């Protein structure tokens, strides 16, 4: 089997500059190489086929280029709708329906420190018997940032899940926020709950805590 | 032009058996090879079969061999995926695909059918506050419910700028949950009123919560 | 009776060059449409069908349209390693409710150069 190999995987691009993505592939696959695109919460379109071809409807945005295992797809004039994964798919060996890792395009923009908030769980949860600790990062680029929980100082593992919004289609920030879930048992066995936030935006970590009153 | 419709979606235990129909129209169905290619809550996508013009040409991604059947009605331009002896990991967007050529890159997708598998029970929202401060936040955790989607608004849809609604995560009990948060002036808490409304058609459900700062 | 002869055994072709797969009809009755398919069993693919398909890198090298015509060859376009296999040429007969296999070539055996 060819491997191909996507890159680079996410790729920021300020309002209106050329992106430019590339997918390689382990041995030579001639011009058989398509292109397609995956806007959240859609199917997939084709975009290039051939290597250098765009399929009929295509905007003259999107181009193609390349041969032998070194290919580029180009998109001119990036507007907040091209937001989207982009796969390639070689059809030069048998069989066709392999796709790369994907590359994810997103819009770029200055960087914004999140802001940093803490809530305990409500009383009226715990008479359910769980309890859930919501830390919110609000508004920040890029996405790349660290939550940490800390229990009475101690890192905790395998308790918790984050979710993030999609990128603003205004001002490109995102949110994000991580839940902390243990029993009515252990939450009531310890003391200081603390989330600890690593972003790029602070110049040290943010730790929002509270105590059991 | 070209149409690729699928249906037959929905919730399913495992162990239980569902048959997705691709309806083709725009072309002629029984010229070109035909795939299923499926896709779970934020991966890759992953192709799950391919079937021949003809019909008796079958091949299987190694995660469905012995449960999923790949067939064809090239009379009604139908295709079909049989799944049996499904499970949790089957959960995905599936979509039916064209193929330019018989060994060529995908032409054309479908619209794609959700396909759930879970033990779980429908289920109504418990709702629980994210008590402001002591700019402010607030919010509220939406927690326990089955199926997707919920709905969520504050104060009737009256408040809008600088609401966060979070993507739902499936939690190891087989029941979703995500949180709303708002921003908003420190000097309006416990003057205005901070309701958010929750909606969950699937049950028939529509609780509403007043936040407001703990004592 | 009709008989279809496709007059080549091998063909050898670069990475990339166009292949012409030749084949002839000796009659015209019965009519049908020529497909031709890459393999023999129920596992074959279909490469094309004068009937009915968009086949977007395969042309007819004569016009399949004008009644009299009997040449069945073909030519498809940027060849790879994905292409290679065995090619017959292949009548249909009648029509009503389906088209039915009538008669197959020998094949074609398409290959591919390193």
């Amino acid at each position: 089997e060819t491997v191909l190999t996507q890159s680079p995987a996410t790729l920021s691009v300020s309002p209106g500059e050329r992106a430019t993505l590339s997918c390689r592939a382990s041995q030579t696959v001639g011009s058989k190489l398509a292109w397609h695109q995956q806007k959240p919460g859609q199917a997939p379109r084709l975009l290039i086929y051939d290597a250098t071809n765009r399929a009929t409807g295509i905007s003259d945005r999107f181009s193609g280029s390349g041969s032998g295992t070194d290919f580029t797809l180009t998109i001119s004039s990036l507007q907040t709708e091209d937001s989207a994964v982009y796969y390639c798919q070689q059809y030069y060996y048998w069989p066709p329906y392999r796709f790369g890792g994907g590359t994810k395009v997103e819009i770029k923009r200055t960087v914004a420190a999140p802001s940093v908030f803490i809530f305990p769980p409500s009383d009226e949860q715990l008479k359910s018997g769980t309890a859930s600790v919501v830390c919110l990062l609000n508004n920040f680029y890029p996405r790349e940032a660290k939550v940490q929980w800390k229990v009475d100082n101690a890192l905790q593992s395998g308790n918790s899940q984050e979710s993030v919004t999609e990128q603003d289609s205004k001002d490109s920030t995102y949110s994000l926020s991580s839940t902390l879930t243990l029993s009515k048992a252990d939450y009531e066995k310890h003391k200081v709950y603390a989330c600890e936030v690593t972003h790029q935006g602070l110049s040290s970590p943010v730790t929002k805590s509270f105590n059991r009153g | 032009d070209v149409q690729l419709v699928e249906s037959g979606g929905g919730v399913v235990r495992p162990g239980e058996s569902l048959r997705l129909s691709c309806a083709a129209s725009g072309f002629s169905f029984s010229s070109y090879a035909m795939n299923w290619v499926r896709q779970a809550p934020g991966e890759g996508l992953e192709w799950v079969s391919r079937i021949n013009s003809g019909g008796g040409g079958t091949d299987y991604a190694e995660s469905v061999k012995g449960r999923f059947t790949i067939s064809r009605d090239n009379s009604e331009n139908t295709l079909y995926l049989q799944m049996n002896s499904l499970r949790a990991e089957d959960t995905a967007v599936y979509y039916c695909a064209k193929q330019y050529d018989w060994n060529s890159f995908f032409d054309y997708w479908g619209l794609g059918a959700l396909v759930t598998v879970s033990s779980a029970s429908t289920k109504g929202p418990s709702v629980f506050p994210l008590a402001p401060s002591s700019t402010a936040a607030l919010g509220c955790l939406v927690k326990d419910y089955f199926p997707e989607p919920v709905t969520v608004s504050w104060n009737s849809g009256a408040l809008t700028s600088g609401v966060h609604t979070f993507p739902a995560v499936l939690q190891s009990s087989g029941l979703y949950s995500l949180s709303s948060v708002v921003t908003v002036p420190s000097s309006s808490l416990g003057t205005q009123t901070y309701i958010c409304n929750v909606n969950h058609k699937p049950s028939n459900t529509k609780v509403d919560k007043k936040v407001e700062p703990k004592s | 009776e009709l008989q279809v002869i496709q007059p080549d055994k091998s063909v050898l072709v670069a990475a990339g060059e166009t292949a012409t797969l030749r084949c002839t009809a000796t009659s015209l009755i019965p009519v049908g449409p020529i497909q031709w398919f890459r393999g023999a069993g129920p596992g074959r693919e279909l490469i094309y069908n004068q009937k009915e398909g968009h086949f977007p890198r395969v042309t007819t090298v004569s016009d399949l349209t004008k009644r009299n015509n009997m040449d069945f060859s073909i030519r498809i376009g940027a060849i790879t390693p994905a292409d290679a296999g065995t090619y017959y040429c292949v009548k249909f007969r009648k029509g009503s409710p389906d088209d039915v296999e009538f008669k197959s070539g020998a094949g074609t055996e398409l290959s591919v150069r390193a």
